[PDB]
């Protein structure tokens, strides 16, 4: 169940990719994936390429995968190391969530930060008070690191 | 007119709506069909999150558009 | 009254004619450094008659009075040694929710039966002599010890997300998109291997008619079938002293209280192993916070701990060895937010955001209100 599901997900990704995000195993290890996300056009991250590391637990699909950003991103809700944990409560992950939905959700987060849950207090304060400075800094970091 | 709302579980729900309908009314229809509370609905269209208080026409939603009901990642 | 009933049960249990300690005394010497080795060398050879005599424990090269304190310290050390995940006998249910359970990998040892019989003897000796361990197992463990049936809901205590996924499968329908079949992939020393819940199980997909059997098999495999021989040895060792007819008057909570005593959260350790962001150790909203935590009942402290860290269970070594979602993450207090807003919590980072209030009373009111929706213990 934890390997047939992964093979089906990989085949589906190779069937009809979202045309922006990509994902594939590194070398030969189906439980460790590397993914690529393109910066949304209508956001300061436009043009960047962000790499993610996905570790599927052995309990997959019952337990969610560990998704961690690798490229540094100036975002109000992404810590320095990068950690995208999915939690409104322990009531949102179900075996019916593929890995494509998670990538789409990550793109949504990139294009619409949530300021009411500040994981990085300084960036959240800048976003709330002065939006232009936040945009400038975000695009500067995208230029410096993502490219 | 008609539109399509694709959820998390890969299901596709087709709805009969009008361009003047509020976002709240659409979330209400999705709650009636899927049982998802409006407070937990995160609707995305063309990379932009639909906000309460506006209309579908504000987002240029036309015949047989496709929306996404997406996870609310926290960080 | 739960306490009155529990006290009646304890008195009745210890008043039985088959649980009377002899008047003779047994001397048991162990070195503090090598506690586990000497304890296993001595206890694993005692006869049942010998283990029922009065226990007089002495630490080598440490002469002192009040042998009760010495025995309590010895049992604390031994419990924190044998039940330590690093020894590959037990293991946390999950890294971010610390619940001890028998480790399936423990079978790799040449003879795990002797070690688990020793663990059973230690638990039975602690219960027999009115001494307490300090470990916190998962409820299915106590349910197995009492020989109770295990159902799906019991997975909630072990792992929350797994239980939620199983409940989702139970409620909603299952299509062929979910490549679910009667087999489980388990990673044993790097290599992953497939275990068939039923014969030829890896080639049978779960339909809408088989999903109930699939859930039953998953629950049984996760909770029971993976650790049969080890737990059988452990329970044999335990019943060596405490007959099964005496354990079966308690339930999964009274037995936990009998083993580990009334659970409580240490505050000195909490204060010594915490870190502050934008706060100094001498700031008013920190000294007031620690005073409030000092003058609080265990239930509310556990509620606050669950609100901040995510779970009310602590590691086996206090707040020092505390793990977040991504790795070690000590309890953190940070200055974030406006005065009016309630304190907030980042669960996956063990962070608590306390705005800069102006008086202790306001801090107490806000902190008590912010944790009402959270239930601990």
């Amino acid at each position: 169940m934890a390997l047939k599901r992964i093979n089906r997900e990989l085949a589906d990704l190779g069937k009809d990719p979202p045309s922006s995000s990509s994902a594939g195993p590194v070398g030969d290890d189906l439980f460790h994936w590397q993914a690529t996300i393109m910066g949304p056009a209508d956001s300061p991250y436009a043009g960047g390429v962000f790499f993610l590391s996905i570790h599927f637990p052995t309990d997959y699909p019952f337990k969610p995968p560990k998704v961690n950003f690798t490229t540094r991103i100036y975002h109000p809700n992404i810590n320095s190391n990068g950690s995208i944990c999915l939690d409104i409560l322990r009531d949102q992950w179900s075996p019916a969530l593929t890995i494509s939905k998670v990538l789409l959700s990550i793109s949504s987060l990139l294009t619409d930060p949530n300021p009411d849950d500040p994981l990085v207090p300084e960036i959240a304060h800048v976003y709330k008070t002065d939006r232009s400075r936040y945009e400038l800094s975000a695009r500067e970091w995208t230029r410096k690191y993502a490219i | 007119m008609q539109i399509f709302v694709k959820t998390l579980t890969g299901k596709t729900i087709t709805l009969e709506v009008e361009s003047s309908d509020t976002i709240d009314n659409v979330k209400s229809k999705i709650q009636d069909k899927e049982g998802i509370p409006p407070d937990q609905q995160r609707l995305i269209f063309a990379g932009k999150q639909l906000e309460d208080g506006r209309t579908l026409s504000d987002y240029n939603i036309q015949k047989e558009s496709t929306l996404h009901l997406v996870l609310r990642l926290r960080g | 009254s739960h306490m009155d009933e529990y006290q009646r049960k304890i008195a009745y249990m210890y008043d039985r004619p088959e649980m009377a300690v002899n008047d003779a005394q047994l001397q048991l010497k162990v070195s503090r450094a090598t506690t586990f080795e000497d304890a296993y060398d001595i206890i694993s050879k005692l006869s049942v008659s010998d283990m029922k005599k009065k226990l007089l424990i002495r630490f080598r090269n440490e002469d002192g009075l009040d042998y009760g304190g010495v025995s309590r310290e010895f049992f604390y050390i031994l419990s924190h040694a044998i039940f330590n995940p690093g020894y590959s006998l037990f293991e946390y249910a999950t890294d971010d929710n610390y619940g001890l359970q028998i480790s399936p990998l423990s079978s790799v040892n040449p003879d795990f039966r002797s070690y688990f019989r020793f663990v059973g003897r230690v638990m039975g000796l602690a219960i027999y002599h009115r001494r307490y361990l300090d470990v916190q197992f998962v409820l299915p463990f106590y349910k197995r010890i009492l020989q109770k049936p295990l159902c799906l809901e019991d997975v909630k205590d072990v792992d929350e997300v797994y239980y939620e996924s199983l409940k989702w499968i139970k409620n909603n329908d299952v299509d062929e998109s979910l490549c679910l079949n009667f087999s489980v992939e388990e990673n044993r020393f790097g290599e992953s291997v497939t275990v068939d819940l039923i014969p030829n199980g890896r080639n049978i997909a779960v339909n809408n008619q088989n999903k109930m059997n699939y859930l039953k098999a998953l629950t049984e495999h996760k909770l029971v079938t993976s650790t049969e021989e080890q737990f059988n040895a452990l329970k044999g060792g335990l019943n060596e002293l405490i007959p099964d007819s005496v354990l079966q008057i308690f339930n999964e909570n009274e037995l936990d209280t009998l083993l580990n005593g009334k659970r409580d959260i240490d505050v000195q350790d909490w204060k010594r192993f915490t870190d502050y962001r934008s706060y100094t150790e001498t700031d008013d909203i920190v000294i007031w916070f620690w005073e409030l935590l000092s003058e609080w009942s265990p239930e509310k402290k556990a509620k606050l701990l669950q609100f901040a860290t995510g779970t009310s269970r602590l590691p086996l070594s206090g707040f020092k060895d505390m793990h977040g979602s991504d790795g070690p993450r000590k309890f953190t207090i940070e200055k974030v937010g406006h005065i009016s807003q309630l304190p907030k919590a980042h669960t996956c980072f063990n962070r608590l955001d306390i705005p800069p209030y102006n008086s202790k009373e306001e801090l107490e009111q806000k902190l008590t209100i912010a944790i009402q929706e959270t239930a601990g213990f």
